[PDB]
RNA sequence: AAUAGGAGUAGCUUGGGGACAUUCGUAUUCAGAUGUCAGAGGUGAAAUUCUUAGAUUUUCUGGAGACGAACAACUGCGAAAGCAUUUGUCUAAAAUACUUCCAUUAAUCAAGAACGAAAGUUAAGGGAGUGAAGACGAUCAGAUACCGUCGUAAUCUUAACCAUAAACUAUGCCGACUAGGUGUUGGAUGAAGUGCUUCCUUCAGUACCUUAUGAGAAAUCAAAGUCUUUGGGUUCUGGGG
């Protein structure tokens, strides 16, 4: 989205549900970046 | 090194004859040399001093305790440690009070303890550098160690 | 002339209790709940059950030789509900029907004077 | 169940009915002989009742049990409470709320703690809906309230404390010294609660129950 | 946009206004944001209340009264009916 | 106001004559002789003009005098190189500072004592570009009270 | 148009044309026997000339003067 | 207030008062009967105080008690070591008695 | 000091040790070779000399004190409660 | 000597401003008693759950953690975050007042710094209730959820840290000018209820109501006005999804 946070018109998906997502996924990666050095 | 604390050399004068008499007393934090100390059933509430744990009021921090008169202090010895003054009877002779463990105690009114704290507190809250740091600590201690 | 005791009426909403005692309370006289009375084993609280409590209360007190009794209401735990129960007024009306003398009737529902944390989550039930 | 007897509830010397009722007590068995379950108790009397004028209703007073003869307790004054009904029909919005404590000693060394409440006057002068004081004023009150509350608890006796209870010259004491920094209202002692009642002087309590 | 001119509660020159908690649901609430009901109640109507003082003693005597202050939510005090929800200029029309 | 939210306007309104008082005895010798004595007892000049004007009645020295009372104090070499205000705000400064090293948990006074210390280097850095206070001197956080006692 | 006003002076110390609202008083005590020059909004208690006992008590609002005495307003 | 006005009297003493300070000198002065008035620190040692004392009742000068440390008089008269005691030889504009 | 960047004086340490211990460590050591502030003549040479003693060099005085700092918390609430009573 | 700024002084100015000590109340909970006899808890409706070794219920003692209700508000203070028991101590704060002092000190500010809810981290306490996790009973088509019962980690304090929130007057901050009335909190000025109290006038705060041939896309906004009739000063930010 923007740099702007929620804004939940018709929207999709809770915006902190959204976050969630990426936080795990960033440790995730973050897990991978491990594996790999 | 045996005792956690220190030693505090307190000098009496012979009541019986004369001249000047040595005795050791676990050094209470905040005891310093030249400081005087009393000792006796109408002697004044202050830190250090050794009084029947009957006269004290409730709440006190007391230590150096003793499970019967004129045992001479045989609890509450550790460095930075401490005993509380939790209640004192209705009808007198006996008091209650807590030791370090927390746990409640009850014992007569008649035997003493010394006002305030254990001197070296904090000791273990530094945690142990090295191998050799222990093998100093066990060399003035007791054959125990390697402990397998 | 006239014996009195005191009645102590604890309303949990889900039943009515009506638990008389001497007026120190140590040495009590009857116990009958509400829900005692409900012989279906279901459906706890019932105006109904309370006003046979309190019938069945009445014998008792006339069997024993106590002739009057003073109130005191109290409402569960006052964390719970503020709230009186339903049987807490026919277990009075029943009690005036009877025929006991009624002396000083008093609230004792005992309600936080403070502002300590209480059951559920902080949006609340959802119930 | 099993048996129990009636036994009679007097009152002190300063109470007119003096026979506030009679008690049921289980009978004897060796070692436990009932006058152990009588003494020590606690009655919630409701005052009027006792001296028979329905205007002092409004508190209750708490009884022990002290002292028995055969089929006969005497009974001792244990504390003081205002019924919570009429505490809560006194408490009014847009006025102050002032509550005075402390911990005091009686002449013949009871020991009380002693709780007193007091509402700003509505007066003739408010105007307006807001009659709050001011903070330093009531600070001050209360400051004043317990002076010349622990005053009148400390010069006499018990049962001299209780009769100034009865008719609250204590709140109007209080009224009329408080009045000069703030007009205020219903200035009641709101509980009292002993704190040291003595174990000792039996004999004392005796003559004093007369 | 804006349905709430106050927010639908009182919180001017204040960071924070403490949370009581409801009656009703139970939930964490706002002091100034909450519905808060004094109500000053009694304890049986008309004849309970005949019955009841027939049985007493006294001729002064009189039943005590009912103070609670209820604290009703949002949801709550439109679920049990207990106000409406006005119209839309009306939501400014205080009794 | 220069940190407070608030603005009050409350000051001092001269009239509109700023000329001598018609009723006044004095000369400009004895106005200067009164400044003296109470400059000497150890007043200072905002405690000598109130002084002046309540305890011996006579208003505004500007008036009363051809000169004015700072300059006078300087003039007849009484004055202090620290000014009222510096000596004040340092004193302040101080005391929070002595209260934060007894009380560490004080966050107000922390946050009062920055404030406090950053007028006083903006009072500093105006009297430095003004011809009043030494290029060397400059304000220290603790050393303060020593130096101006 | 502000210009003839005379009620202007209600307000706040600077007005249309701003004027001090404090004065000077002549000021006289009983036993005392001394007529002394005194200022409206002093902020010291002051003694008398003659002898050594007081004569105003300061205050905020104004000053709050003494109990006795007489005040005459100065005018220039 | 009090160590504020006394602190006053000190800047004061300092400023254009004569003034000696610490033990030597203190008691030269009393020994002498220059001394108008001496100030003590509490944190004083106890015989350094009371020998100060029994010279001033003997030499009728006055002795006033400081609440401050040792250090705290030092910096009150503006230097960065402790003082304890000082003997005031000329009063300045300070007012040290009524 | 300007050596260092974090390890600061358990950098005699540095190479051996966990770095929580060494943190650990850093807090007592700070407070243990410390040089306190003396009652009894007013100067800051207050320094440990054994573990529960605290010595003033000037004055040549034994205080007893807590194994890593002059005072405890406890024992200076102690000593002000006795005092309150 | 600025209806700018700073500093001072004055008043039994003010207030839930900050810190430290102190102290009270209550429910709740535990332990010790205390009297009862069959159920008590719990819900859309129940069951899991607790109870004849006496539960729930009554009254009393003693302990413990927790909080500060009702009073209490279109109420106060705070830089913001936030702040409500009693008293004391150490502290700060603004307005009012001033024929007190200074003499332009200012305003807004990249860089940098301080403080910064809730959660999280780390250590010591403490660890009652509440209670992420977790466990059962249901509910139900299934339900790992809402609901019920239990319940660790956490909530609390000290000591470090962490530096984000719809951290929202979704309104940068200072400046002037515009329009009234109803209120309201803190002062000062006058007059009349009985030195005090009231009322009148006036300041600095602070909300609301109505009015805007004022504005705006309208909602609405006395600011979001006085901006194509566009320049009072300045910081920051955005350029379809």
């Amino acid at each position: 989205h923007g740099a702007s946070r929620y804004k939940k018109s018709r929207a999709k998906m809770r915006w902190k549900w959204k976050k969630k997502r990426t936080r795990r996924l960033q440790k995730k990666r973050r897990k991978m970046r491990q594996r790999s050095r | 090194p045996g005792r956690g604390a220190p030693l505090a050399k307190v000098i009496f004068k012979r009541t019986e004859k004369y001249g000047k008499k040595e005795e050791l007393i676990i050094a209470s934090e905040g005891m310093f040399t030249g400081q005087y100390i009393s000792c006796g059933t109408k002697a004044p509430l202050s830190v250090g001093n050794i009084l029947p744990i009957g006269k004290m009021p409730e709440g006190t921090l007391i230590c150096n305790l003793e499970h019967r008169t004129g045992n001479r202090g045989t609890l509450v010895k550790a460095s930075g440690c401490y005993a509380t003054v939790v209640g004192q009877s209705e009808d007198g002779k006996k008091t209650k009070v807590r030791l370090p463990s927390g746990a409640k105690k009850t014992i007569d009114a008649k035997a003493r303890a010394m006002v305030g704290v254990v001197g070296a507190g904090g000791r273990i809250d530094k945690p142990i550098l090295k191998a050799g740091v222990a093998h100093h600590k066990y060399r003035v201690k007791r054959n125990c160690w390697p402990k397998v | 002339e006239l014996v009195f005791g005191v009645a102590h009426i604890f309303a949990s909403f889900n039943d009515t209790f009506i638990h008389v005692t001497d007026l120190s309370g140590r040495e009590t006289l009857v116990r009958i709940t509400g829900g005692m009375k409900v012989k279906a084993d279901r459906d706890e609280s019932s105006p109904y059950a309370a006003m046979m409590a309190a019938q069945d209360v009445a014998a008792r007190l006339k069997e024993l030789g106590v002739t009057a009794i003073h109130i005191k209401l109290r409402a569960s735990g006052g964390t719970k509900s503020k709230t009186p129960g339903p049987g807490a007024q026919s277990a009075l009306r029943a009690l005036a029907r009877s025929g006991l003398k009624i002396g000083r009737i008093e609230d004792v529902t005992p309600i936080p004077t403070d502002s300590t944390r209480k059951k559920s989550g902080r949006r609340g039930r959802r119930l | 169940f099993t048996k129990k007897e009636w036994y009679d509830l007097k009152a002190p010397k300063m109470f007119l009915v003096r026979n506030f009722g009679k008690t049921l007590v289980t009978k004897t068995i060796g070692k436990k002989l009932a006058t152990d379950s009588l003494k020590g108790r606690i009655y919630e009397v409701n005052l009027a009742d006792l001296n028979n004028d329905e205007d002092q209703a409004h508190k209750k007073i708490k009884l022990s049990c002290d002292h028995i003869i055969n089929r006969d307790c005497y009974t001792d004054f244990c504390g003081l409470s205002i019924t919570r009904d009429k505490l809560c029909s006194l408490i009014r919005k847009g006025y102050t709320l002032i509550e005075g404590h402390t911990d005091v000693k009686t002449l013949d060394n009871y020991h009380l703690r002693m709780f007193c409440i007091a509402f700003t006057k509505k007066r003739q002068n408010q105007t307006k809906s807001t009659c709050y004081a001011q903070t330093s004023q009531i600070k001050k009150i209360r400051k004043k309230m317990v002076d010349i509350m622990t005053a009148e608890a400390s010069k006499v006796l018990l049962k001299d404390l209780v009769k100034k209870f009865i008719p609250e010259s204590i709140g109007k004491e209080i009224e009329k010294q408080c009045k000069k920094i703030y007009p205020l209202q219903n200035v009641l002692i709101r509980k009292v609660k002993i704190l040291k009642r003595p174990k000792l002087d039996i004999s004392k309590l005796m003559e004093l129950h007369t | 946009p804006k349905k709430r001119r106050n927010g639908g509660r009182s919180k001017h020159n204040r960071g924070h206004v403490n949370p009581l908690r409801c009656s009703n649901c139970g939930r964490c609430v706002p002091k100034d944001k909450a519905i808060k009901r004094f109500n000053i109640r009694n304890i049986v109507d008309t004849s309970a209340q005949r019955d009841i003082k027939e049985a007493s003693v006294y001729s002064t005597f009189q039943l005590p009264k009912l103070y609670i202050k209820q604290c009703y939510c949002v949801s709550c005090a439109i679920h049990s009916r207990f106000v409406r929800v006005r119209s839309r200029e009306q939501r400014r029309v205080r009794k | 106001r220069m940190y407070g939210k608030g603005k009050g306007i409350s000051s001092s309104t001269l009239p509109y004559k700023r000329k001598q008082p018609s009723w006044l005895k004095q000369k400009p010798s004895e106005i200067e002789d009164a400044i003296i004595k109470l400059a000497k007892k150890g007043q200072t000049p905002s405690q000598i003009g109130a002084t002046l004007r309540d305890n011996y009645g006579i208003p505004q020295v500007k008036s009363v005098t051809g000169n004015k009372i700072l300059r006078i104090l300087r003039a007849q070499g009484i004055a202090t190189t620290i000014p009222e205000d510096l000596y004040f705000l340092i004193k302040k400064a101080v005391s929070m500072r002595k209260h934060l090293e007894k009380n560490k948990k004080d966050k107000d006074c922390k946050f009062r004592l920055i404030l406090t210390e950053s007028k006083i280097h903006r009072i500093s850095r105006y009297y430095k570009r003004k011809k009043l206070l030494p290029s060397n001197w400059k304000y220290q956080s603790s050393t303060a009270s020593a130096l101006i006692a | 148009n502000p210009d003839p006003v005379e009620e202007s002076k209600k307000h706040k110390l600077k007005r249309l044309i701003p004027t001090p609202n404090s004065y000077f008083m002549d000021v006289k005590c009983p036993g005392c026997l001394q007529i002394t020059t005194l200022f409206s909004h002093a902020q010291n208690v002051v003694l008398c000339g003659s002898c050594n006992i007081m004569l105003c008590q300061p205050t905020g609002g104004k000053c709050k003067l003494t109990e006795g005495c007489s005040f005459r307003k100065k005018i220039e | 207030s009090a160590g504020d006005n006394i602190n006053a009297k000190l800047q004061l003493v300092m400023k254009s008062g004569k003034y000696q300070f610490g033990r030597k000198s203190c008691l030269k002065a009393l020994r002498t009967g220059k001394g108008k008035l001496v100030i003590v620190s509490s944190n004083c040692p106890s015989i350094q105080r009371s020998v100060i004392e029994y010279y001033a009742m003997l030499s009728k000068c006055g002795v006033h008690d400081y609440h401050g440390d040792n250090n705290d008089l030092g910096t009150a008269c503006g230097k960065l070591f402790r003082i304890s005691c000082l003997v005031i030889t000329d009063v300045g504009d300070s007012d040290i008695i009524k | 000091s300007r050596r260092t960047k974090k390890v600061g004086l358990t950098g005699k340490y540095g190479t051996r040790y966990g770095s929580s211990l060494r943190k650990q460590i850093k807090k007592i050591e700070l407070m243990q070779h410390a040089k306190y502030l003396c009652t009894f003549c007013g100067k800051t040479a207050t320094k440990r000399t054994c573990v529960g003693i605290w010595k003033c060099k000037k004055c040549k005085r034994k205080v007893c004190g807590g194994a890593w700092s002059l005072t405890t918390p406890a024992a200076v609430a102690a000593k002000s409660t006795i005092i309150r009573l």
